């Protein structure tokens, strides 16, 4: 019988700073034990300072990003070129996903940008459109490898203040863009070593009030 | 009905400078229900440490089995078994049950009493040996432990430092697994002293 | 289906079919409503040109919509039955979904909405 | 939902400095590896695009008609149909990509893997893949079925990354493709000796080669192989 | 694990914040209470998307009622909009366990349990989710109608903590709400990590864990 | 939704319905009324699939209440039962059938006679002196066959019901948390406050 | 990805060093090259426990046979003993082996499938990377290869597997068995997949982890 | 695709060289013609593992037979093949053609298909998944053909099978069994394709 | 066979076991004792598959009684629990495994300490201050987590058990017909007559 | 077994006469050569019902085509067959060979196999369960053969298929399509068997 779903592998990572946000993804596209491409981007500038990735089944991912980019276009036409706030974009994507509740888009979605106070925002979705704002989120194949590391190194979980008998927690603070990109690069090199579907290349999209900048870094090709 | 994830739990082992560390969670459950928060998964036969994850009946049975085998070894050989040799005995004993296996993920840690070389090894349920310089991971949060270890770990860590690294590797992995946690134990193993520390962690 | 716009505007800005409908009402037997301090009374005229009538079975001029709301009318008797039926159905539909009987204002607003719909729907007077 | 009956095997392709190469053998295969020969699986669309198709032959012939139908439609009320408003590889691919994905979403797929090889108006090399699931990807080397497993590894030794494309000549690229086709003939039970090769060059245009044969095969060593281990005779 | 109970001081609503995909802990920071309107709360159990989407939709339907009828909707009417909606979808595979909690002058404090099978139940006490049995154990044992507001809030918080501990698919933090005639009041997010040890030390309970 | 009983005596019909609502391993409620008043002299108890029961009961209630207003007349128990049967008989060949079983107890004011109707989810109607749905009848039918008389009083009928409930509380595996009892006579519908 | 290549005066086997459980890399540097006898080596693919166990059992029995007969063991003995064992278990022992060696008869190269079928070849490849490896062998193999040519061709065929197959990766292990010489085993012959320097050091401040209890463990008598 | 043909001077065995897992050719230079005795050979079709296991056991049985009772008949070799194939038919998937040369009996051909039955024939051909063909151009085959005729007959027959069947392919191997001895022939694609 | 509870207090172990035996739709018995005395200071409660439970319990009883005679010595609760675990751990890889869960409550006369062991049908042994088998733990573990103390008296332990049984009688779907309670202390094993 | 062969003067269509349900021959004198136009005929293989339904619709389409646009091409007839076979491939099991004679194009042969694809060939043969053979002795077929040659070529080809295949059998029917007109040939077993 025909199976309408597939797994194109890959893994994505969103981190929110004080006055910035990053959305990272590996550039490897796979089916089973074959490499389809070593450079196939799945992190996209959608306009209005919103970056988006739909990781999982690439066909469903491309379809959703295409539909959302179109949703941004028609929001401008229908509401006098008004800027689509990240919170509004998130709710719109919930409806796009829940629209196919009984034939889901098999993807994990993460959008990054700035909220209306200019502070870094990351939203993560399930396949059928349940969503939540988060400081930190990894998605896709190697999510299970990256996410606990980010709990430790971003949210300082299970870290206490030396000499306080584990009574005083290590204080939460915003990380610089330089410190965040280090954690992203290490997160992906670590995932590349232990996950066969992750490697080839890492593409990071950084969102500030100035706009959307790109950085590329080579990963192991085995 | 997957034996390896009924009871749940995790083991991790790491090498440092003239030392090894092995750590486990304390949870035993029946799927969703937490039953015991005092179920240690790390046993020692002389100076050789064995951690076992998987079906809890097989964890208990294999502990009793390797105690039996190492007791007879010591009586005949007139010396404690070494890690390298014990590794081969675990492998032999598991592959004997090739078509009716013990649903377990054993981990060997210890220092060779002659050479002083730190030694760790992992196995699958049918006794394939994974010998590794850096670290070994086992259990329901193995994916999580692989991520933590591969990013946190660096070579030639001192005992006091290695303790922090393995502790943070286990605690953060367990907190992202539903069937792991409910307390944790870390063994720091030097050539001629062994410290055992119970970690404070979230009880959910 | 029959699509023709029967209710349309005239140059002077009147809708004659709606205004001619008011003439049908003016021809109808007189109906009066008086509300007191703790009651409402509905009085209705019955033309006396009809003798040998069976008052037992003849449709009564005041209709119960629910146990707590009544509807009287002036105009085409046949037309009144269609509004009363729709109102009675909406009364039970409100109880079923809101778990409360209609307010008088709500039941009115519904009946008025039906009457309005028939002033800008194709193929209906 | 359907089952493929008569199918075409691997389509292989790669980019070189001045264009793209694409090749496919001329065989249709039945159920228990039964053979049939005399099937062209390379569809030239205009003089700047070639569409290589693998999978169900019946669905391939349907797609062949859609492309012929597309060229006719583009000409309608178009004075620049043979110039600025001529069909591009990017346009033809996106059409096919759209069809493949909406067919899978209706649970009635076209049981094919497609590679669109061409040169754009600005001279940029175009090479992209789409299949029955509507999954799409681009790479300096693209292959379907067995080709993905055996051809890609050989073609990636010539062009491993984007920076290798300018250093790769049409002579080198064609040799690599022709060699890869022989390896597929050795090792694929659904392959044939006869194949077609197409070159789309920005300078020299589209060159279409039919009735090509695998040559310089190594079989001589077979005479020295006796039994399956212990047999000496 | 979600609960809501009626008492002298109104309604207490307490939920956990954990989401799981199989044995993978997907989130520890989920908001399982939908605010809807200042006198109406919704709890979420089962499918995250099903609950989040349809209870957000319920908030829209409740707003339209108030624009049309120039009155705030009753808890009965709000609960029946949601229960009638899921009943239309019955057999399609919607997974929802839900409690509609609010005060109105005509009803008083009211709790309605609504699930995706189409069950709609009015009651004083409800616990919904994988950890409901653990919550019920603590709640039923110490529940009195004439509980103080401070004691009721603690019992709700304590009952979630109990379930968070024992249930693998409950945990993260406890989100506390108090519903009166004046409206609902948020009583904060309490991380189970810090709460557990505080409760153990102060209450002298949880003797089963290393001490 | 498990136990629904019905006994037709000389001058009344008695309906007894279990109070328990069980979802999974937990008893959610112990005070559930598994009945709707269709008209002042006609009561319907129900049991079956969750949601379907109440949805079906309320739908029937609305349709009978609508008839009552339209005709300013109470439909006879025979007429109500026939209407209810036809609705279930439609349901069984639907895309998704109502999985609901009902007892209809009514006092016919024209005949001055109590009437009890048993209808299953297939639309299988039968008029009985005593009835039950599901596993209830397994114990109660033998007991009623022995003790029942056509000329029994309401008090006699309530004592015979206590004997049925005692037998169920002894031999049934589930705790159904007791029964709500309702009497339907010439004066209408009242609930027995203590049982 | 495992290969065997015959040359003028011997045979060479090569393998990748990656072990995978589902999509996870279990071991980044496991040894897939096995010593049956001093001059008979085995490359193994499939279930890792099965390839080691079947290689050691036959290796043990070959050693006892060598002592009994007072002769250097033959590859056809290792081949016959392996195929008869694997056939007995009807494929349930998932060992896919490339068996190569030099003995008094000469140099031999064989493949064994889990069901107990054997093949003879000048070049062979097994495992998930066999199609990638075979493409290189079919492209570059010629009659009368020198030792240097054979090692290059073998390691290149493994590299094809490492890069293009997700089931293969890490380093290249080679074993060269030449007639009249000691078999040379080149462990990590190539290491083209070295982890780059990490951006940051995740060494924690001491006392970072909260500790409930401490106790000294007695491991002595 | 395999066949064995009897002729004037003895018998010739012919087979293809292709081994497939699904559509992947595992071995393109396979030797499907196997020696069980000096002048008793067999063509193997079906499972490679099964046919190798059977051929190894038969070779053992004929080596032991030769030690005790001297050179065995082709009939005796066919009988040993049948015994193994019939008794283990449940666990085995092996189609075998046995051809041998005696100085008394000259060329003989026996076929053991999937059943485990034995059949003596002038010639036999099996194609695809051990499918034996009746006749296969019987007007092309005559009794007491010359070697050159018999080679041409097999070369043509197998080339047609390879043309239309993807499981068959590679080189054509032949083994000539006569009083003179054992001759091995090989025909490469470029020769046999242009027929 | 459903509800078996256990609480270890300061100086004793209390076992509570449901009295109901349910076969099909009927409650056959309401006075069933789901326990066997293994030795004068060691009691084992059991629940699981019909037949298997009693057969396993009596088999263990016989083996411990045999040891007691042979050595003229009472085996420690730890020793008995280890023996029982090994018997179940054998069972799980048998042709037909014992589907029995057990609690073992004992007073160790050497340590002067009460001990409670929980063992499931797989042979998963654990020592606990309080334990349960099946669905009973879903309700009782939260209650015990709250109220339990290590220094509780037997009276305190019985009151904490009443709170567990009341919670079960409220929220459990089945009528388990109350519990038999047995205390294991330094003086041996006695049954609480009224509960 | 059915085939169509192009020759000097036009095209010949050949088929067997056997129709089978399991092993029972439902019809031993079946006419598998069907007229869709005066000089456009088809060979039917697969389901009898399906091929009849398709052939009847194609005949209707060509009759309507002829009314409006005059005599249709063989290519046009093949296209109409393909359309029905491709669009209804899920519900249909029909393998068809279309042969026709134009005065412009002379003899043409098109094959529509199970896929629903179209192929133009010099000749085509389908045997067994609608299985099309590549080549089938291509050295036996030449372009611009005589009628007598083409009849002998088909007679031999089909007789070999009937020899080896139980689904084929009975008489051999042929239809000769030339400028001269339509000729029907029949060959009985006694003639074609001795080949
Ligand atoms: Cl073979
Ligand atoms: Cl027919
Ligand atoms: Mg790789």
């Amino acid at each position: 019988q025909f199976n309408p779903y597939g797994d194109n592998g890959g893994t994505i990572l969103g981190i929110a700073g004080e006055d910035f946000a990053v959305l990272a993804g590996d550039t490897r596209n796979i089916t089973d034990y074959s490499i389809n491409s070593r450079y196939e981007p799945k992190v996209f500038d959608c306009g209005d300072n919103i970056v988006m990735s739909a990781n999982g089944f690439a066909a469903d991912g491309d379809a959703l990003v295409k539909r959302f980019k179109n949703s941004v276009k028609w929001y401008h036409f229908d509401h006098n070129d008004k800027k689509l706030s990240i919170n509004s974009a998130a709710r719109n994507i919930q409806h796009l996903l829940y629209g196919k509740r009984f034939f889901p888009y098999y993807v994990h979605t993460i959008i990054a940008g700035l909220d209306e106070d200019g502070k870094g925002a990351v939203y993560s979705f399930d396949p059928v459109g349940s969503y939540e704002r988060e400081q930190c989120r990894a998605g896709g194949a190697a999510a299970s490898l990256i996410m606990p590391f980010l709990d430790n190194q971003v949210n300082f979980k299970n870290q206490y203040e030396p000499g306080t008998n584990g009574k005083v927690k290590k204080p939460l603070k915003y990380l610089s863009v330089e410190e965040v990109i280090k954690l992203v690069r290490d997160s992906f090199t670590s995932a590349t070593e232990r996950h066969i579907q992750v490697g080839d290349g890492l593409e990071i999209l950084i969102v500030t009030k100035d706009g959307v900048r790109k950085e590329f870094y080579e990963l192991k090709r085995d | 009905s997957d034996p390896s994830s009924i009871n749940g739990g995790i083991v991790v082992a790491m090498t440092g400078k003239d030392c090894v560390a092995i750590a486990c969670d304390l949870r035993l459950g029946s799927q969703s229900l937490g039953v015991s928060n005092k179920f240690e998964k790390i046993f020692h036969y002389g100076h050789v440490f064995l951690g076992i994850t998987g079906l809890a009946t097989d964890v208990t049975t294999l502990n009793e089995m390797f105690r039996y085998k190492t007791n007879l070894y010591k009586l005949k050989e007139e010396r404690a078994i070494e890690p390298e040799t014990f590794t081969q005995l675990v492998s032999s004993s598991l592959y004997e049950r090739r078509f009716g296996p013990y649903f377990v993920g054993p981990v060997v840690a210890g220092i060779n009493s002659k050479s002083g070389k730190p030694f760790i090894a992992g196995f699958d349920l049918i006794g394939c040996i994974d010998e590794a310089k850096d670290f070994i991971v086992s259990g329901t949060a193995s994916d999580q432990l692989f991520g933590m270890c591969e990013s946190l770990y660096e070579p030639n860590l001192e005992p006091e430092d290695l303790f922090e690294t393995i502790s943070q590797a286990l605690l953060n992995a367990a907190d992202r697994d539903a069937l792991s946690g409910w307390g944790a134990v870390v063994y720091i193993i030097k050539k001629d002293e062994v410290v055992k520390r119970y970690l404070k962690m979230r009880q959910d | 289906g029959y699509d023709r716009a029967l209710s349309i505007f005239s140059p002077d800005g009147h809708i004659f079919q709606v205004e001619y409908a008011l003439e049908a009402v003016k021809r109808g037997t007189c109906a009066v409503g008086v509300k007191g301090k703790n009651c409402v009374v509905l009085g209705c005229e019955r033309r006396s040109t009809l003798k040998l009538q069976d008052t037992r079975i003849t449709p009564s001029k005041v209709s119960k919509i629910d146990s707590h709301v009544v509807l009287s009318f002036s105009g085409l008797n046949a037309d009144s039955r269609i509004l009363i039926e729709k109102a009675r159905v909406e009364a039970q539909s409100h109880r079923l979904t809101l778990e409360d009987p209609v307010t008088v204002e709500y039941l009115t607003r519904y009946v008025a909405g039906v009457q309005q719909r028939y002033t800008q729907s194709g193929g209906v007077r | 939902t359907q089952q493929p009956i008569v199918t075409g095997t691997s389509v292989i392709s790669m980019k070189y400095d001045n264009g793209v190469i694409i090749a496919a053998d001329n065989l249709g295969s039945y159920g228990s590896l039964l053979r049939f020969n005399g099937v062209e699986r390379l569809i030239p669309v205009g003089d700047n695009t070639v569409v290589g198709i693998s999978g169900d032959i019946s669905d391939m012939q349907h797609i062949e008609r859609l492309l012929k139908d597309l060229v006719t439609e583009n000409a309608y009320d178009n004075p620049l149909a043979d110039a600025e408003e001529a069909l591009e590889p990017s346009y033809i691919f996106e059409y096919l990509a759209t069809v493949m994905y909406q067919r899978r979403s209706k649970m009635n797929p076209l049981w094919n893997a497609i590679i669109v090889a061409g040169v754009q108006s600005n001279g940029d090399q175009f090479l992209r893949y789409v299949n029955l699931l509507g999954v799409t990807y681009s790479s300096p080397t693209l292959a379907t079925g067995f080709g993905a497993h055996m051809a890609n590894p050989l073609l990636r030794k010539v062009v491993d990354r984007e920076s290798d494309i300018p250093k790769t000549t049409v002579q080198v690229a064609e040799e690599a493709i022709v060699n890869a086709m022989r390896v597929l003939y050795y090792r694929d039970a659904r392959s044939s000796r006869n194949f077609s090769l197409a070159i789309i060059d920005k300078n020299t245009g589209l060159t279409f080669k039919k009735n090509l044969q695998v040559e310089n095969m190594k079989w001589d060593f077979a005479k020295d192989i006796k039994g399956y281990g212990t047999q000496k005779i | 694990t979600t609960l809501a109970f009626r008492f002298q001081g109104g309604i207490i609503v307490a939920v956990d914040s954990r989401a799981t995909a199989g044995n993978w802990v997907a989130s520890q920071t989920v908001k399982k209470v939908i605010e809807i309107n200042p006198f109406l709360l919704g709890t979420m159990a089962g499918g995250a998307a099903d609950c989040q989407f349809w209870e957000t939709w319920l908030g829209s339907q409740c707003r339209l009622h108030e624009l049309r009828e120039k009155e705030r909707i009753s808890v009965a009417a709000a609960s029946k909009i949601l229960s009638n909606l899921v009943y239309q979808y019955k057999g399609a595979g919607l997974s929802m366990g839900t409690m509609i909690c609010g005060y109105t002058r005509k009803e008083g404090p009211t709790i309605y349990y609504v699930d995706s099978d189409g069950t709609r139940l009015k009651g004083d006490i409800f616990c919904v989710g994988s950890g409901q049995t653990f919550a019920y154990g603590v709640l039923d044992s110490n529940y009195k109608w004439d509980l103080s507001v401070e004691d009721a809030l603690y019992l709700g918080k304590r009952s979630i903590l109990a379930a968070a501990h024992r249930d693998a698919y409950s945990g993260g933090s406890v989100n506390l709400y108090h519903v009166t005639e004046d409206g609902w009041i948020y009583h904060g997010n309490h991380d189970v990590g810090e709460l557990f040890w505080k409760v153990k030390e102060e209450e002298g309970s949880f003797n089963n864990v290393i001490g | 939704m498990d136990i629904i009983l019905g006994i037709r005596v000389q001058d009344s019909v008695i309906l007894a319905s279990s109070k328990a609502v069980t979802r999974g391993i937990s008893v959610l409620k112990d005070s559930d009324d598994k009945t709707r008043q269709l008209s002042p002299h006609t009561l319907m108890s129900f049991a079956g699939e969750a949601g379907d029961t109440v949805q079906f009961a309320e739908y029937i209630q609305a349709n009978i209440q609508l008839y009552s207003i339209r005709e300013d007349y109470e439909l006879s128990p025979q007429a109500v039962s026939s209407f209810v049967r036809q609705e279930l008989a439609k349901s069984i060949r639907s895309r998704r059938p109502y999985q609901v079983n009902v007892l209809i107890g009514g006092y016919d004011k024209k005949k001055n006679k109590p009437e009890l109707y048993q209808i299953d989810y297939l639309g299988t109607k039968v008029e009985l002196p005593y009835g039950a749905h599901g596993y209830s009848g397994f114990y109660t039918f033998s007991l009623l066959d022995h003790h029942y008389r056509p000329d029994m009083t309401t008090e006699e009928g309530l004592d015979l019901l206590k004997l049925c409930v005692q037998e169920l509380e002894k031999r049934m595996p589930m705790d159904f948390k007791g029964v709500i009892v309702k009497i339907v006579d010439k004066d209408g519908i009242r609930q027995v406050d203590d049982f | 990805t495992i290969v065997g290549v015959k040359f003028n005066n011997g045979v060479v086997i090569a393998a990748d060093t990656r072990s995978t459980q589902g999509p996870i890399v279990a071991d980044k540097n496991c040894a897939k090259l096995h010593r049956i006898s001093p001059k008979i080596w085995c490359a193994g693919a499939g279930t890792a426990a099965d390839t080691e166990a079947v290689t050691q059992l036959i290796g043990s029995n070959i050693e006892l046979h060598s002592l009994y007969t007072s002769r250097e063991p033959r590859v056809v003995s290792a081949l016959q003993m392996l195929k008869q064992h694997l056939f007995k278990y009807q494929g349930h022992i998932g060992a896919y082996l490339i068996v190569a060696g030099v003995d008094p008869t000469g140099s031999h190269l064989f493949s064994i499938h889990a069901h107990g079928s054997t093949d003879v070849g000048y070049y062979l490849s097994l495992g998930s990377g066999s199609l990638a490896a075979m493409a290189v062998l079919e492209s570059h193999w010629k009659q009368d290869l020198t030792k240097e040519e054979a090692i290059k061709l073998a390691s290149d065929a493994i590299q094809a597997g490492i890069w293009n197959d997700l089931g293969s990766g890490s380093n290249v292990d080679v074993c060269v068995m030449e007639i009249g010489k000691d078999a040379e085993y080149l462990r990590n012959y190539l290491t083209p997949n070295v982890r780059e320097e990490k951006q940051k050091s995740y060494k924690f401040p001491r006392g970072t982890t909260a500790v409930l209890k401490e106790s000294i463990v007695n491991i002595c008598d | 695709s395999i066949m064995a043909v009897t002729f004037k001077d003895g018998v010739i065995l012919g087979a293809d060289s292709r081994t497939t897992t699904g559509a992947y050719i595992a071995n393109r230079v396979t030797d499907k013609l196997t020696r069980v005795h000096d002048k008793i050979w067999c063509c193997r079709s079906g499972s490679a593992a099964d046919t190798q296991a059977i051929a190894d056991i038969v070779q053992y049985h004929l080596e032991l037979y030769t030690s005790q009772y001297g050179t065995p008949s082709t009939e005796t070799a066919a009988s040993v093949f049948k015994e193994l194939c019939y008794e283990n038919k449940d666990n085995l998937t092996a189609g075998i053609i046995v051809a041998g040369y005696d100085d008394k009996n000259k060329g003989e051909v026996y076929t053991i298909p999937l059943g485990g039955s034995v059949h003596k024939l002038p010639y036999a051909i099996a194609v695809s998944g051990s499918t034996f063909i009746y006749g296969y151009c019987d007007k092309n085959f005559r009794e007491n053909m010359s070697k050159e005729e018999t080679v041409d007959f097999i070369k043509h027959s197998l080339s047609q099978a390879i043309k239309w069947d993807g499981s068959s392919g590679g080189v054509i191997r032949m083994v000539v069994l006569t009083a003179a001895g054992v001759e091995r022939l090989i025909f490469y694609p470029d020769e046999y394709e242009q027929l």
